[PDB]
């Protein structure tokens, strides 16, 4: 037999890149205080940071507990995770302008960031990745998989970082050399006829470089573009203090 | 890793304040009473969460080490001093358990690994002794130490142990079938469980029933290893 | 080896088919699948067993059959793997929680011809065989297991999934992935099932003159458990295999079961709700019961009373009310006193049969002794604990000693029994009707001296519902009558080549199960009435005598007439008793006890 | 034979029908709020039990004669019972009439109604699987032990799904086209 | 409704058989049959074919559909699909029934068939046992059953229709 009988769109999932701006509405209080905990979480992350090595399981129990004191984005619930969604995303456009005052303020907060982001990715299940490779436009096509276990052999002969093991669990799939500028450069692992055989952590890396790359782009257009704006700005002496 | 996920569970339902505040109010008895093992009604968890009740029952291993977990950050995160004093909690259940409230008759090998919620009379009981978790040794001529869990010389009050005994529940007479005698089933009291029961007392025990290991015959004994006690009168 | 398999995917594909396309009935009405049909329902219901039948397949291929007579260990596991493929098919696609595919366990029936235990020469290893017996021991339930997962001590390497065979044999574990006994058993993963153990008895007319009889071991898996106990005559089906320097025991395998002798059938209901509702209906159980002896209608009708027993209760306030009835026959020799109890021990549904002067009180009631094996105390139960439930005939009754009768005081009216020895306190039950026999005193009645012919104590007297005096009488009639009868059923012996005892065995049970009735209001009033006058003429006779009789009136005489008021209701299927069954009932009473006082 | 059918789980009773006239037989229990003569005389606050014909008979929404309760197994503590699994409680050791009865009792206006419907409507939910699998598959078998929780209701489920059954397997078998004498059979 | 009644339904549909006699064409309330000549085929219906079959006045012909390697092809594609696949006949069980009772003798490899056949019927009536579970467990208000038969409806149907009523009326007493 067969039978008979709307915010999901805006997150599919807990990742987001800020591409597209939400049109809707703010309390006074609601992005003051939507900002204002995430400039808590950014002196956080580099707390955690002073007390112990950076993203240990130790980090991870931790900074776990800070988001859900802090009620934003998760490693990604089915329930109504939309709502700590959009306002990660309200929020994050809301920090483009405070720390904006400073380039070493602008740097100090993208690297608790990277940190932030990294630590996301290394929770990452394999679902995860699979749906947001594709999802997204960080697609990184793979080619002729079945070649894996000549590279299998060759990789563990060629390569005192990489192993038999990691060329499965670290599931391995061919792009250029370049995808691995680091390891290329540095000799430190198996590429040859200039491709490399790539885990996820590679396009992470280029995930947080075209990140920073666009963030830098918007904190410019942040610097020049606001005046308009700029009707009230009495928070900015309190956050840049 | 699905359990990361269900230990999250049970501590977003352990941290209840924002809801009437039950189960923190207990806590806070808890730690009050410097006890450390709570006791959670089965009713309330089915309440909150359909999924993780009905699978903590078929599931009582792997279920109740998350619940014990969330328990020992939720106490942590009230106060650490106080969760440094103990090595691990604990957690018992009571409510209503269905189709799993048994007898030593009718239960049988297909309730491996299920919560079980037997009752009978209590027959007999072994005597208290010690069995060890931790053991420690020390060198005063290097101030030099070493630990092993289940030269140098062993440190009685840095190595650590915990109370054992063993008791027998029998099927209640009036309830056996025409022409049998009742049958009978071992249990395991351990830690602050010892000598809760004593012989002729009434009594209904919720726990795990797992076998024991045993060249093998590939036979095994089973025993209930008991999870809460409770008396009747 | 390749060839090996494909010889067992060959064998199991011909197995399969069997199951998939055999049929009964013909094209003059229409054909029907027979175990297709009954895998879905069994399926369906949680059961996961069926019974496939010898017959049925060596005629559906001869080859079949042969190979799983003569090599059934190696065969029969292919033909459980074909039932379990079956069953998916014939229920696919199945509700949500449902998913998984369950295991079927298969049993074997034939119609073929027994053979004694002392046949089985050696030459049937690993061969099928049919055995009949009785079984005298049994064992408790235990966990076997059927796979398990193990893991290395000193480098924590671990082997899964590794199987493990049925029946009472072991397994060894590996040294490789170390020390010299590196692995160790992983409790949590072991997949286990039931399993029970018991001893069969060789059949008492197979053991020839001069011989022991043979004894066997069975071992007994899943669904087959707890379906007997000791002292029942079964039939057993099985493999037969083993288990100074080369000795060896010996065990079978058993695949099926029958109980030589379940739930009633809606026929077998039709035909007893027939049985009830026709009208003389207490007649006809009267002329069932005993056929061959002459004479004592009476003492036939007192007999079915106390088979069909009145009712329990329980009262408000806790207390309880036995229901069931004690019978009492006392008199002269050779009047058919033991052939009657050896007739009721047959008749009964459970029952038991024993002789006073070889009995003890520990072995009646209950025993405590100390456990062959370990050093424990342990319980054991005497004949009116295995009789639970049933009747026990109690022979040559006034041949015990005092202190022996003394001890059934308690298992006679309060239908329980207290212990307390040995370190050990407990109550056990018995609910179970005593019938018994005797003699007077002077080894026949003498009415020259009376009372005197009875020496049991009125503690005892006076805990049997009735009692009966059986006196032989001379007359000429009743003689050349009786001695006709006796000839003829002699003579009749080969000659030969109402209801049957095996039907009313069933009958007797069904009744007993279903019906419990109660008295009406008039009744009620009217043996209330009855027994005033019952207590004030035996008051008189004490008081005009000189000596206080042996046989008493009391509240249990009055309790004693509703229990066969109930009984005669019960056999008409009838929730309420009646005046009619109330007459009856002092009828009945009446000739007994006050003959007997 | 066209039997008059209940009509207990709508908004009234039929009145001609005999199941209802049994249900409305059981006793429920009140508070009596003004004092009563000739029944000598039962005073203001007297507790009693009494059919729920009377009880409906008497209660005038002013609750000017009497004020009423639901019994035990209609009160949260039974109903968190039934939510733990259905299938293994003995709706024939209750009333026989168990989702009759209680769907007559929201006529009385207690708070506790929304309650009362949920847990009625969950238990039936909860226990129609069985229902449907035991009664559709159990062919020319002793029933007596599949059928012996049931309420009254629910019987008559089990009985269409025999009738069901028995109907195809008589057809399969080529029985069905002859002609037979009908309830006079008795005779 | 019955399952004689359902089987007097398929009763209708025609068949092809050849005669062993002559007879003119005939005329009935339902259609014009004939003419009847030795040994040439002709359209009856199945009522008609059966009868002159018992009497040992003609042959039957089996239908088109009737053939092992038609109906291998239609249980594969059903056990595949999700839903219920269409079918070769509207009466395919009855037709089956009394053709492979009765003409056996005309109808090669008939032990064949009979369990293609039965494969079917086991399959489309667990689609239905889910179907209606599924109904009661979502509380739902309207179905769709494009491929179902009126022998596998009337099997089980009745049971079904008789527990909705009662459901439907249990969640709605709160607002009379
Ligand atoms: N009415 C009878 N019909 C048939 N056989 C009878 C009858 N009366 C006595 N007998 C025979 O009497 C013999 C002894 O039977 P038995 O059952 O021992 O009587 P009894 O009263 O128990 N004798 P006893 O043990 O000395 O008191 C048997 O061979 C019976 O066949
Ligand atoms: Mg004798
Ligand atoms: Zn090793």
């Amino acid at each position: 037999m067969e039978f008979s009988g709307q915010r999901n769109a805006s997150y599919p999932h807990c990742l987001q890149f800020y591409l597209q701006p939400p049109s809707e509405n703010i309390s006074l209080i609601e992005f003051e205080n939507l900002a204002i905990d995430r400039v808590k979480l950014l002196k956080s992350v580099e707390n955690l940071g002073v007390s112990y090595v950076k993203g240990t399981e130790q980090y991870q129990s931790k900074l776990e507990s800070e988001l859900r004191k802090l009620k934003f984005s998760y490693r990604e619930n089915l329930e109504d995770e939309y709502e700590p969604r959009r306002r990660d995303h309200i929020s994050h456009f809301i920090l483009r302008l405070a720390y904006c005052q400073s380039e070493e303020l602008r740097r100090w907060f993208i690297q608790q960031e990277m940190d932030l982001l990294r630590f996301r990715f290394s929770i990452l299940p394999k679902d995860k990745i699979q749906d947001f490779l594709k999802d997204s436009q960080l697609q990184f096509e793979a080619i002729s998989d079945e070649e894996k276990t000549l590279r299998e052999q060759e990789i563990v002969a060629s390569s005192p970082s990489l192993s038999g093991l990691k060329l499965g669990f670290e599931s391995i799939y061919k792009i250029p050399f370049a995808d691995a500028l680091d390891l290329f450069r540095g000799r430190k692992v198996y590429l040859e006829d200039g491709f490399a055989y790539v885990p996820l952590k590679d396009i992470v890396a280029i995930i947080l470089n075209e990140f920073r790359a666009k963030l830098s782009k918007a904190l410019a257009l942040t610097a020049r573009s606001l005046p308009a704006v700029q009707s009230d700005e009495r928070l900015q002496p309190l956050l840049n203090h | 890793v699905e359990l990361r996920e269900a230990q999250r569970d049970y501590l977003d339902f352990l941290d209840d304040e924002e809801d009437q505040g039950i189960y923190q109010s207990k806590v806070r008895e808890l730690i009050s009473d410097n006890q450390y093992r709570l006791i959670v009604n089965v009713n309330d968890l089915r309440r909150k969460n359909e999924k993780r009740a009905n699978r903590l029952l078929n599931n009582a291993f792997e279920e109740l080490v998350a619940f014990q977990r969330a328990l020992k950050d939720f106490v942590a995160s009230i106060d650490a001093t106080y969760a440094k004093q103990y090595e691990e909690f604990y957690v018992g259940l009571e409510g209503s358990f269905g189709s799993k409230h048994v007898s030593p008759r009718t239960l049988t090998s297909c309730f491996l690994s299920c919560v079980v919620c037997v009752e009978g009379i209590v027959t007999k009981c072994s005597l208290v002794r010690p069995k060890v978790v931790r053991s420690v040794h020390y060198c005063p001529a290097t101030k030099k130490t070493i630990e092993r869990r289940y030269p140098l010389e062993t440190e009685y009050g840095l190595s650590v142990y915990k109370d054992h005994q063993t008791i027998t529940i029998q099927e209640m007479p009036e309830k056996a079938p025409a022409g049998q005698l009742p049958r009978s089933v071992d249990v395991i009291l351990d830690d602050d469980l010892v000598d809760k029961a004593k012989p002729g007392d009434r009594v209904q025990v919720v726990g795990t029933y797992r076998c024991l290991p045993g060249y093998t015959s590939g036979t095994f004994r089973t025993v209930l290893i008991a999870c809460n006690v409770k008396q009747m009168s | 080896a390749d060839e090996g398999q494909a010889r067992k995917s060959q064998l199991q594909r011909r197995f399969k088919e069997f199951l998939r396309q055999y049929r009964v009935g013909t094209d003059r009405t229409g054909f029907t699948f027979k175990y297709r049909d009954e895998l879905k329902r069994h399926y369906n219901l949680g059961e996961y067993w069926i019974e496939v039948e010898m017959e049925d397949l060596a005629s559906f291929d001869e080859d079949l059959a042969d190979y799983l007579y003569k090599q059934p260990a190696e065969h029969l596991q292919l033909l459980e793997e074909a039932a379990k493929e079956v069953a998916d098919e014939v229920t696919r696609p199945r509700p949500s929680g449902e998913e998984v595919l369950q295991d079927i366990q298969v049993m074997l029936k034939s119609d073929a011809s027994p053979s004694s235990i002392r046949s089985l020469k050696s030459d049937m290893m690993s061969h099928l065989v049919k055995i009949p017996g009785i079984i005298i021991a049994a064992s408790a339930v235990r966990a076997k297991a059927t796979r398990i997962s193990i893991q290395c001590r000193s480098c924590r390497n671990t082997l899964t999934n590794i199987a493990m065979r049925p029946g009472l044999e072991g397994y060894a574990l590996p040294r490789k992935c170390c020390p010299l006994d590196p692995y160790f058993i992983m409790p949590d993963k072991c997949k286990c099932v039931d399993f029970q153990t018991l001893k069969l008895q060789e059949l008492p007319d197979a053991v020839p003159h001069g011989e022991m009889p043979r004894h066997m071991q069975l071992y007994c898996d899943r669904y087959l458990c707890d379906k007997v106990v000791p002292g029942n005559r079964v039939t057993i089906m099985g493999i037969y295999s083993i288990k100074g320097v080369g000795i060896r025991s010996s065990y079978i395998r058993v695949l099926g079961i029958q109980v030589d002798t379940g739930a009633v059938s809606p026929q077998e209901e039709e035909e007893f709700r027939r049985l009830a509702a026709l009208p003389n209906v207490y007649e006809v159980i009267s002329k069932s019961i005993a056929p061959s002896i002459f004479g004592g209608t009476d003492m036939k009708k007192a007999i079915a009373c106390l088979l069909f027993g009145g009712s329990r209760k329980r009262l408000p306030d806790g207390l309880t009310r036995r229901g069931d009835i004690n019978l009492l026959m006392l008199g002269d020799p050779g009047t058919a006193k033991s052939q009657l109890l050896k007739f009721v021990e047959k008749c009964s549904p459970i029952g038991v049969y024993t002789s006073g002067k070889g009995s003890s009180a520990a072995g009646l009631t209950a025993s405590v002794m100390r456990d062959p094996s370990s050093r424990n105390f342990i319980m054991e139960g005497g004949a009116m604990v295995l009789a639970d439930g049933g009747v026990v005939c109690i022979d040559e009754f006034d041949k015990m000693r005092e202190d022996d009768r003394v001890a059934i005081h308690e298992a006679m009216e309060q239908q329980t029994i207290s212990i307390a020895k040995a370190g050990i306190t407990t109550t056990l039950n018995s609910r179970c009707s005593v019938l018994a026999a005797a003699n007077s005193v002077f080894g026949r009645w003498d009415e020259t001296k009376g009372e005197d012919n009875i020496d049991f104590m009125p503690t005892i007297l006076s805990r049997f519902d009735m009692i009966f005096i059986v006196k032989d009488e001379h007359n000429e009639e009743r003689d050349v009558m009786l001695a006709k009868h006796v000839i003829t059923l002699h003579v009749s012996a080969l000659t030969q080549t109402e209801i049957d005892l095996a039907k009313l065995k069933k009958f007797i049970a069904y009744c007993r199960v279903k019906c419990g009735p109660r008295l009406s209001a008039e009744a009620a009033e009217k043996l209330k009435n009855r027994y005033i006058i019952m207590r004030s003429g035996a008051r008189q006779h004490e008081r005009d005598s000189d000596r206080r009789s042996s046989i008493p009136i009391t509240v249990r005489q009055l309790e004693a007439i509703v229990r066969i008021a109930e009984a005669l209701s019960k056999m008409k299927l009838q929730p309420f008793a009646t005046e009619a069954d109330v007459e009856e009932a002092l009828r009945l009473f009446q000739v007994s006890t006050l003959d007997a006082a | 034979y066209f039997r008059v059918e209940s009509g207990a789980l709508g908004p009234e009773e039929n009145f001609l029908s005999l199941d209802d006239i049994l249900m409305s037989h059981e006793k429920l229990p009140v508070r009596t709020e003004t004092a009563m003569p000739r029944l000598n005389a039962v005073p203001q606050g007297s507790k009693l039990e009494l059919p729920l014909w009377l009880a409906k008979g008497l209660f005038d929404n002013k609750r000017r004669i009497l004020s009423v309760e639901l019994p035990k197994i209609y009160q949260e503590g039974w109903r968190t019972v039934f939510s733990a699994d259905p299938n293994v409680v003995d709706l024939h050791k209750m009333g026989p009439h168990f989702y009759g009865f209680g769907s007559q009792l929201l006529h009385f206006d207690s708070p506790e109604n929304a309650d009362i419907s949920q847990s009625l409507l969950q238990t039936f939910i909860g226990r129609f699987r069985r229902i449907m699998d035991s009664s559709q598959n159990a062919y020319n078998e002793d029933t007596s032990a599949l059928v012996a929780r049931l309420d009254e209701m629910e019987r008559g489920l089990f009985q269409t799904g025999q009738k069901g059954l028995n109907d195809f397997q008589c057809w399969e078998k080529g029985q069905a086209s002859q002609i037979t004498a009908s309830n006079l059979v008795q005779n | 409704m019955d399952a004689a009644e359902v089987e007097f339904l398929a009763e209708k549909e025609l068949v092809t058989i050849i005669p062993n006699f002559s007879l003119d064409k005939i005329y009935l309330i339902g259609g014009d049959l004939g003419p009847f000549n030795p040994g040439l085929p002709v359209e009856v219906p199945l009522w008609l074919a059966i009868n002159l079959k018992q009497r040992q006045k003609c042959r039957l012909l089996p239908p088109e559909w009737m053939d092992v390697e038609k109906l291998e092809k239609m249980r594969d594609h059903e056990r595949k699909e999700e839903t219920f696949t269409p079918m070769p006949s509207p009466y395919y069980m009855e037709l089956t029934k009394l053709l492979l009772n009765h003409a056996s003798d005309n109808i090669p490899k008939a032990d064949e068939i009979r369990t293609l056949v039965k494969d079917m019927w086991d399959t489309r009536i667990a689609k239905l046992r889910v179907s209606a579970d599924s109904f009661v467990r979502q509380q739902e208000a309207h179905a769709k059953l494009d491929n179902l038969t009126l022998m596998e409806i009337n099997t089980s149907g009745t049971f079904l229709t008789q527990a909705l009523n009662h459901m439907y009326k249990l969640r709605t007493n709160l607002q009379p």
